[PDB]
């Protein structure tokens, strides 16, 4: 009964986790192509 | 984050927010390319 | 399934004669030459086809009206609207600046 | 610098990018001064010379690109010319830049 | 789904709704966790 | 200092005036710090405790910037608007344009006027009656809510490129998932370079969704300061209307404010209690009041304003929970704990003004109550348990409920919906853990609404039939209307051939899913060798 809600806290903990990461690096990653593409054109 | 106290003993937190980061991307790529 | 080949003289796969099939009105597949395409008149300084000008042969355009192959603006048929509207812009510019350039010359030997 | 205060009126007072606006800014005569990029091709550069030099507006002429301006602005697209409908908490107008 | 994330409409509609279900839930996730 | 007279810009002298006969005595800390920003070139994030003096800190610095900007003038154009404002519900706006009005009561004659327009949902005024009424009169202040005003924008009619001020006023309510998609619209619309201002009462909430409204140079502000008791019931859920009337008849208080989950909840029970006073069930000067957001605004603004002038009860859902102040008030009970926690502070918040002696009460379920209390501490809420005793319910409380719905077939067709609206609104429910749909007493709940069958839902059939042992026939009973007794009659004369055509449509739902003829297929296979095996295993 409660194994339930420490499994689906601990997974949706975890999912928080990895998406601030994985956020974080697509972020950085998407303003650094941004900037070259703007001073590729030249 | 300045602090200010009133006269009744409250006191009010005052602190600037930034919007554009792209400033701070900008000066961080300069000052590491400096 | 009835094979067709060239109604002309020339025999070779060449731009010049080639082939379509059509089904005649006595039920069978016959060949058909085909000629060449037309060609988008260009604009003189940057190459854009023109609007509103009609695409024919080179000798197509004898026979249609005048305004089918011009436009009722200033240089209406050999340069587009950007174009001309550049020129207007860069010749006033280029006057304007004379102008100023011989009134500096008037006022540097008013001098002697 | 130069750039705190364009900076600061991007963030307090008011401004247009980009030469249409610029243009229509000097055409209603809102505009108090225009920042113009090295990178701005003759024609339209000297077309908003005219324009300043009828509509009476100061001129600074920005050292660098379009992409230095824009950046300079805080954005991260290219921007050849700037017009600064009000100064704002800033005071780029004052210094005369 | 140009990065071959969902391999059916099945697929992105679900991942959807639980997109849809996490942003409901992760704002009380943390004071969730806290007060266990 | 919180003296008018030093602040740094010297404000006008006719909202001087205003301020002066209105009073205040000087001026609180928020509007100490927020007046000299907002009408500053920045932009203000504003948090701070109900009533103190809110609203007027950002209503003078838009008539500061009004007279500014030069928008009380002939120069100013027609079909334009110079300043904004937003309030998610009808009450809270209309209250704001009451400020508004009060301060502008004082503002000179013999100069171009300064007005106001209230645009909110009303079955009085259509869309094209404010365009109308804003060509005309020409204001210089919009103030509304969030549909009516994107509607009033998206008309052609009117230009908002003039605009140079938007304030929101509960900004963390405006930006919310419900309401973000009507703010962005409504923001989208509007001119980027302006001057913003957010105050809400729970700002910190709202965390990185702030930016979302266009925030230039911004400063956030918090503002902080036992005035009120917080305390919860722990009880049978089939108990709980009877524990709300043992306290009306017993508490001390001037106004109770009883708050319902659903509108269909609100009708139906206040419908109930009043016949359970018919009966003198309960025995005093009470006049109770029902209040949804779902009635016409009409309607809302006469009972409200009914409410707010002689010990009165209301039962209102959560429309008059945030911002609305109604002086007097004395008890606030929850019949249960909010959908969202942060809205739980406002709706105990109407209360405790000047530290004033007010309670507020919540109930429990008993199944999973051990979680809300250690939630509400962790963020800083501490809730005393109280013991009420369930007076009055030796017998037939429930049968009393049972038999007053026999009496008519919409009575029952009521309390049947609010029970099956108030399942689906605690399937919508943050904090999963504490609030469990497998743990929901759903005999306990159907008993409390006097109900005698289970409404089929997939709730009930996976989680958990007739309350009552001996079952009443539907045919029989009655719906006491002349109108709709045809109408039922007619329906059940039309039994089969409905039936039939529902049928026919599960049929055609069955040919129309994925691969159909392969699923009868092996339908066929799997009823063969079963039917095969179930001779073959006996002979
Ligand atoms: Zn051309």
């Amino acid at each position: 009964e409660e194994e339930q809600i420490e499994k689906d806290l601990q997974g949706l903990q975890e999912k928080q986790r990895l998406n601030v990461k994985r956020e974080r690096r697509r972020k950085n990653e998407m303003k650094q192509k941004e900037l070259q593409r703007m001073q590729m054109n030249m | 984050a300045i602090t200010e106290i009133y006269d009744d003993s409250t006191t009010v937190e005052l602190e600037t927010l930034e919007p554009n980061d792209n400033f701070e991307y900008l000066a961080q790529l300069n000052n590491v390319k400096l | 399934a009835q094979r067709v080949t060239f109604r002309r003289r020339n025999p070779y796969n060449t731009r010049s004669n080639k082939i379509k099939v059509v089904k005649t009105p006595g039920g069978i597949l016959r060949a058909q030459h085909v000629k060449k395409l037309a060609t988008r008149p260009k604009c003189g300084d940057c190459g854009s086809a023109l609007q509103g000008i009609s695409t024919l042969r080179p000798r197509q355009y004898a026979t249609v009206s005048k305004t089918h192959k011009t436009v009722s603006r200033a240089y209406g048929g050999s340069r587009c609207a950007n174009c001309v509207k550049e020129r207007i812009i860069r010749a006033f510019l280029i006057e304007e600046q004379k102008i100023v350039k011989k009134v500096v010359k008037e006022q540097t030997e008013a001098a002697k | 610098s130069i750039n705190q205060k364009l900076a600061l009126v991007i963030k307090s007072g008011k401004y247009t990018l980009g030469y249409k606006s610029t243009v229509k800014s000097l055409r209603q005569g809102k505009s108090k001064l225009i920042i113009i990029a090295a990178n701005t091709p003759v024609l339209r550069k000297s077309e908003l010379e005219y324009y300043a030099m009828l509509s009476k507006t100061k001129v600074y002429y920005f050292q660098g690109g379009n992409n230095e301006l824009g950046t300079a602005v805080g954005k991260l697209f290219r921007v050849g010319v700037v017009s600064i409908l009000e100064a704002g908490d800033s005071d780029i107008l004052t210094t005369l830049a | 789904s140009k990065g071959n994330a969902f391999k059916h409409k099945r697929a992105l509609v679900e991942h959807i709704i639980q997109a849809k279900a996490d942003a409901q839930r992760e704002k009380a996730l943390n004071e969730e966790a806290e007060a266990r | 200092s919180l003296e008018w007279d030093n602040l740094g810009f010297s404000l006008l002298p006719w909202i001087r005036t205003g301020l002066d006969v209105m009073g205040f005595e000087t001026m609180t800390p928020v509007q100490a710090s927020t007046i000299p920003m907002l009408a500053g070139n920045k932009d203000v994030v504003v948090d701070s405790v109900t009533g103190s003096g809110k609203t007027a800190a950002f209503v003078i610095p838009v008539l500061e910037k009004v007279v500014k900007e030069e928008a009380n003038t002939s120069k100013f154009k027609k079909a334009h608007f110079h300043s904004l404002i937003i309030a998610p519900t009808r009450e809270l706006s209309r209250q704001i344009e009451s400020v508004v009005l009060s301060f502008l009561e004082h503002y000179p004659s013999d100069l171009f006027p300064i007005k106001c327009q209230l645009l909110v949902g009303t079955n009085e005024a259509t869309v094209r009656d404010d365009v109308s009424n804003f060509l005309r009169n020409r204001p210089q202040i919009l103030i509304g809510t969030p549909g009516r005003v994107l509607d009033f924008l998206q008309m052609p009619a009117v230009k908002t490129s003039a605009c140079s001020m938007v304030v929101m006023d509960e900004a963390d309510r405006l930006l919310d998932m419900s309401f973000i998609k009507d703010t962005e619209k409504i923001l989208r619309l509007l001119p980027k370079q302006r001057r913003t201002g957010l105050f809400s009462a729970t700002m910190r909430s709202a965390g990185s969704d702030i930016f979302k409204t266009g925030l230039r140079n911004p400063v956030r502000i918090t503002v902080n300061s036992s005035s009120l008791k917080l305390n919860y019931c722990v009880v049978n859920p089939a108990e709980k209307l009877q524990l709300l009337v043992s306290i009306l008849n017993n508490y001390k208080f001037k106004k109770c404010i009883v708050y319902f989950p659903t509108c269909v909840s609100v009708s139906y029970f206040y419908s109930f209690i009043q016949y359970l006073g018919k009966r003198n069930i309960l025995v005093n000067e009470v006049e109770i009041f029902s209040l949804h957001g779902k009635l016409q605004t009409s309607a809302r603004t006469k009972t409200l304003t009914a409410f707010t002038d002689s010990n009165s009860v209301l039962f209102t859902t959560d429309v008059a929970a945030r911002g609305i102040d109604i002086p007097d008030v004395d008890l606030v009970i929850q019949l249960d704990p909010p959908t969202n926690t942060d809205m739980f502070m406002h709706r105990c918040g109407r209360t405790g003004r000047a530290n004033r002696v007010g309670k507020a009460i919540t109930f429990l379920n008993e199944g999973r109550e051990e979680d809300f209390i250690p939630f509400m501490q962790v963020k800083n809420v501490e809730l005393e348990e109280l013991d009420l005793e369930v007076k009055g319910i030796t017998a037939n409380f429930y049968e009393d409920f049972r038999n007053w719905i026999l009496e008519d077939r919409d009575r029952f067709d009521k309390g049947v919906k609010a029970y099956v609206a108030f399942i689906k609104y605690y399937s919508n429910h943050s904090a999963t853990s504490i609030f469990r749909l497998q743990s929901l007493d759903y005999v306990g709940i159907a008993k409390l609404y006097g109900l005698f069958r289970l409404p089929r839902m997939p709730e009930i059939t996976k989680y958990l039939n007739w309350l009552v042992d001996p079952p009443v026939n539907m045919d029989e009973y009655k719906y006491k209307d002349k109108k709709r007794e045809k109408e039922r009659q007619e329906t059940l004369k039309n039994i089969s051939l409905i039936n039939d055509k529902k049928k026919l449509k599960s049929e055609l739902k069955k040919k129309n899913l994925a691969w159909s003829d392969k699923t009868l297929t092996k339908e066929r296979k799997l009823e063969r060798k079963e039917k095969m095996s179930l001779k073959r295993k006996a002979i």
